[PDB]
RNA sequence: GGUACACGAAAAACCUUACCUAGACUUGACAUCCUUGGCAAAGUUAUGGAAACAUAAUGCCGAGUGACAGGU
RNA sequence: UUGUCUAGCGAGACUGCUAAUGCAAAUUGGAGGAAGGAAGGGAUGACGUCAAAUCAUCAUGCCCCUUAUGUCUAGGGCUGCAAACGUGCUACAAUGGCCAAUACAAACAGUCGCCAGCUUGUAAAAGUGAGCAAAUCUGUAAAGUUGGUCUCAGUUCGGAUUGAGGGCUGCAAUUCGUCCUCAUGAAGUCGGAAUCACUAGUAAUCGCGAAUCAGCUAUGUCGCGGUGAAUACGUUCUCG
């Protein structure tokens, strides 16, 4: 069966397929490879971390178009989509998928920059 | 420089400078700016420049095109420091 | 020291002064300048019309001026001499370019606002009335009328003295810890002899929790 | 110097360096809006009274 | 003409020392000449090198550079003028401030105590 | 007809305000034609307005206030004489502005 | 007065599967980048079996066992002569500690590419060769040689 | 110091601007009233000048006179 | 390889039901669930405290010029400099630097503009040619990453600064908008007595647009974001 789910995070916006097909689960985030999409790095596994929970690289197959986020952030946002997708198979997992903080949003995205916070938290100084 | 006309003046200070120029190289004139950009044709004569303050007569050179009249005229001071 | 209410708990709740939009830099700076002033004679030149609020209706280059008022007459007026006495006033301050039509409209028990109250308050302060006397009137009548809690303050001087203690009311319930309460507010500046002195009125229209927008 | 700055905005005999945008009611140019044509203070409690297209105390 | 320094890094970066070459002559250079990098080569060949510090001299020379700089200070700082005044002083002359800046030219700091009122 | 596909955007101060006028046009467009797009939401090209509250030193605390731009498009894809008459004469509240072809 | 407060632990590091992996990414942090400290560890690991050959999963494991303090040291004054008071802290603190000793020690170096001072840098600290087991070491000499102002705790 | 500073300022070529020197201006530059109309002058291109400031020149639209307008 | 999308609402998250404690309220756990109990940020700032800031929104009481402190155009400073706080940026570098390319938005601005793509270029940009009053048409989204190099240097860090010459707008660009072809590689190789901001998208950090602006030595800030942890024992120092 095929899961449509939602992925925001880090402010993003996605639609996933999960079809537990033959398919591997080739990731084909916006049809491009992820060597350039995503370096080498934690990312490119944080990227399988849904996969790498049902059975990385071997169910679910990852049909994911997104908008939102950078390298990390693209990546969150298909992680989301998957794992909301997930819950949509069935809606009693959630509470399972909590614990790893992917679904069940944790509001993780750079919130709203306030006047006079420069680093959109910092305060100049308590000057003197 | 301005590059859009970047080599523009008033047609009034021009003027002046166009005739004292070339009667000899008459200095005293009343065409007191910063927007006289300078140009070959200007040589010899002195311009009474505008510093913020009274008409100080000042010899302007033409060397550049973009550069302009208060280049010559003096507008900041040196710091003339004090030990307090 | 405090937030004013009518920006706090304003633009999610109540309904707008003035009602009107338009893209960026482009046509927004007249009619934001325009529409201040309209406002302001609306106070100040006819003191006795009483507006619990002006409605500004502006959509390209038109203006619907609605008035909500105890009694139209005061802006209708017998013979339609009001009428066309501020058809007239508003239309020398609009051009010609901008149609006018204003209609004025009762309001439900207008005690419930602050703009006249606020209005009203200024007017005495500038015409050298005994302050305690005029702020027990003005109580007793914004809350013996049907109106809630109220929260008025004047601050500047008290005619003599007490210049920085503020002389400030609370009646009733006056939550600005509130966001959905319907405390309208409205400051004003009254000009006498001693300067200017500046009163705030918080009136309860009562709670506007899913109330809506209209005011 | 209120009327000389707005008056300084309006009038210009033929240099057009001279242009800016500033309140009619209480000038000052510095911190005015373009857009509104309006300086701050004033633009706030104009909208304090809700007299301004979209008045929120910081709703993001 | 120029100053033949070796390479540890690129050509290029070598010539960024020097007065009158610097990091986007040398860098233009570096695209049209076809200059082998240097991964941990101290030269590709010798010779090239003087003739690198002519190369660039297409764009402008730098020694007409620096008589260029010279003259314009010396002319505009000792005739009546704003621009030489500024620079005579070693000030910043493009508008940069003073106050608690223009200490690039200043040198790093100079502490004298100033003026203290009740 | 009568100016077929009339791309009618529409732009407001408010939030609610413009959301009701594009459900009133999605529905008065119905029962004289049918196939009409609906409420397409889009990013709402707003700006937020940075005052400071004293008229002396502040900008560690200056509100904003929001006069949010908000743009939906509205499309017809069938231009019925119903429907675009329904369109022209929508008569959207006083604080809604209509660019339209 | 503020009291005990939830602080969260991130997700570990999903390429390497330890949280000590990741929280040493976040600690070295340079630009905010996690994509660049990762390369930073996976280049020290590959400099670490190329020069000083050693597992980077045991080693890195032996480091966070081993390069943990023991106690903390609160500064008391009455009058004067301020001294120190010992404390117990929970260990969440001591591996962060042991985080902000690595990334001091490895980003401000000379002795060229990174890749190899880091990586001499944590086998060191690994190795009990000191660079934060010598902290480790003192902070236990520490109690005994203050200890007369040690007792003195209320 | 809190209760000022990438502040009021969310822009310093002149304006923005508050000073500066250079020029006129006298109900004045703008402006209420008095006063005079259907052709009435802000701004115009030459032009002394940098521009007001007088001009030749144009807009159902305006000038002078004393009371007064203006004031980061 | 579209019902994510953008924006509105409803259900919902409200101790709802259970167990427990708590004479009460109220709190913890567990279900559905976005969160289990103010759900992370903002706003919400009470009497009054500093007789804090402001006559600089404005109004003006009072004190001040009026054929003159009003007005004014033009020019200049408001970026002066021995100096001392403070904001950030930006670096003190190899997590990077330069070179060319690359993926992403939340969004915001744009019909003297934004400019796709393309020609010249070492460019402020010189232009050809669609589209857009604005999810279209654009504004490199970049950092990240890819490939070469650099081997920890006063450095390919850092572009600070200045001159030969041009470019965007604006009568005029020198001073005081500016940046760049070319030059420069300042200071600063981690910062003293003394401190602040900052607790899940927080700091740190890199971007797109823009506020005034005709235009800008805002690198900033303001809005949106991209990467992105840790600790918080506790009032022992400490402060309100």
């Amino acid at each position: 069966q095929s899961y449509y789910g939602l992925g925001r995070r880090k402010s993003s916006s996605a639609k996933v397929y999960l079809t537990p097909t033959q398919d591997k689960g080739k990731i084909t985030v916006n049809r491009r490879d992820p060597s350039e999409y995503f370096p080498n790095k934690l990312v490119i596994q944080d990227m399988e971390q849904p996969l790498d929970l049902t059975d990385l690289k071997k169910n679910f197959d990852i049909n994911v178009v997104v908008k939102g986020g950078g390298f990390t952030g693209q990546a969150g946002a298909i992680r989301l989509g998957i794992v909301r997708a997930l819950l949509q198979f069935n809606p009693e997992l959630k509470k399972i998928l909590k614990s790893k903080k992917l679904t069940t949003r944790d509001k993780r995205v750079k919130e709203r920059k306030k006047f006079g916070l420069y680093g959109a938290r910092r305060a100049p100084q308590f000057t003197k | 420089r301005s590059a859009k006309k970047g080599a523009f003046v008033d047609a009034h200070l021009l003027k002046k400078v166009i005739d004292m120029n070339k009667q000899e190289k008459k200095r005293p004139i009343k065409t007191w700016s910063r927007r006289s950009t300078i140009f070959p044709e200007f040589v010899g004569n002195t311009f009474a420049v505008h510093n913020g303050k009274t008409f100080i007569n000042v010899y302007v050179t033409d060397d550049m095109v973009g550069h302009k009249l208060g280049e010559f005229s003096p507008t900041r001071n040196f710091k003339q420091h004090t030990a307090n | 020291q405090k937030v004013n209410s009518n920006g706090l708990r304003f633009g999610i709740n109540k309904n707008w002064i003035s009602r009107w939009t338009a893209n960026s830099h482009a046509q927004t700076a007249k009619w934001l300048i325009e529409d201040e002033k309209i406002r302001n004679l609306f106070f100040v030149n006819y003191r006795n019309a009483q507006v619990s609020n002006v409605e500004i209706e502006r959509t390209q280059a038109t203006v619907d001026v609605f008035v909500y008022a105890a009694q139209p007459a005061f802006l209708i007026g017998s013979e339609n001499k009001n009428i066309q006495k501020i058809t007239k006033q508003i239309k020398q301050i609009i051009g010609r370019t901008t149609n006018l039509d204003l209609t004025i409209n009762e309001i439900g028990s207008p005690m419930l606002s602050a703009r006249i109250i606020a209005r009203d308050l200024a007017n005495a302060i500038e015409a050298r009335v005994p302050l305690r006397t005029a702020m027990r009137q003005s109580l007793i009548k914004v809350l013996k009328a049907g109106a809630n809690g109220i929260k008025v303050l004047v601050s500047g001087r008290l005619n003599g003295a007490e210049i920085a203690r503020d002389k400030m009311y609370i009646e009733g319930n006056m939550p600005l810890s509130t966001l959905r309460a319907d405390i309208d507010y409205a400051l004003e500046k009254a000009q006498t002899t001693y300067g200017v002195i500046g009163v705030k009125v918080w009136i309860n229209r009562g709670m506007i929790y899913t109330k809506g927008l209209n005011r | 110097a209120k009327k000389s700055l707005k008056v300084k905005q309006t009038r210009i005999p033929k240099f057009a360096v001279r242009a800016y945008t500033r309140c009619q009611r209480c000038g000052r140019a510095r911190a005015v809006l373009s857009h509104f044509g309006v300086c701050r203070l004033c633009f706030r409690e104009l909208a304090y009274a809700g007299a301004i297209p979209g008045v929120k105390k910081a709703s993001w | 003409l120029g100053i033949d320094i070796p390479n540890q890094k690129r050509i290029e970066i070598a010539l960024t020392y020097i007065f009158g070459i610097g990091l986007s002559r040398s860098q233009a250079i570096l695209k049209q000449a076809n200059i082998n990098p240097d991964k941990r080569v101290k030269d590709l060949t010798e010779e090239e090198f003087v003739a690198i510090r002519n190369v660039a001299s297409a764009y402008k020379i730098e020694g007409d550079l620096r008589r260029e700089i010279a003259l314009n200070i010396k002319h505009l700082s000792e005739i009546g003028a704003w621009r030489g005044l500024r620079h005579r002083k070693n000030l910043p002359v493009r508008g940069q401030r003073t106050r608690t800046n223009a200490r690039t030219r200043k040198g790093p700091r100079k502490t004298v105590a100033n003026k203290k009122i009740e | 007809v009568k100016y077929p596909e009339l791309k009618i955007k529409l732009e407001s101060y408010d939030s609610t305000l413009l959301d009701l006028t594009t459900k009133k046009i999605v529905e008065v467009v119905k029962g004289v034609d049918v196939k009409i797009k609906g409420p397409l939401p889009l990013p709402t090209k707003k700006e937020v307005i940075t005052i400071i509250r004293s008229p002396h030193v502040d900008k560690a605390s200056r509100e904003q206030f929001e006069k949010n731009r908000h743009k939906r498009l509205m499309i017809l894809v069938d231009v019925n004489q119903g429907a675009i008459d329904s369109l022209k004469r929508i008569k959207i509240p006083v604080g809604v502005t209509l660019r339209f072809s | 007065r503020k009291n005990r407060a939830p602080k969260r632990t991130v997700l570990p590091d999903p390429v390497f599967n330890n949280t000590l992996v990741t929280r040493i990414i976040n600690v070295i942090m340079e630009d905010g980048k996690k994509g660049l400290a990762q390369r930073i560890l996976y280049g020290a690991f590959d400099l670490i079996e190329q020069r000083t050959k050693e597992k980077p999963l045991t080693v890195f494991e032996r480091a966070v066992g081993n390069v943990m303090p023991r106690l903390e040291l609160r500064v008391r004054r009455i009058a004067g002569s301020n001294y120190q008071v010992p404390t117990e802290v929970p260990q969440d603190r001591k591996i962060a500690l042991a985080l902000r000793w690595i990334a001091m020690f490895a980003r401000k170096r000379h002795e060229k590419t990174m890749l190899e001072k880091i990586a001499n840098e944590i086998i060191d600290a690994s190795n009990n060769t000191g660079a934060a087991i010598k902290k480790k070491d003192d902070t236990h000499k520490m109690a005994e040689a203050n200890k007369a102002f040690a007792h003195m705790r209320w």
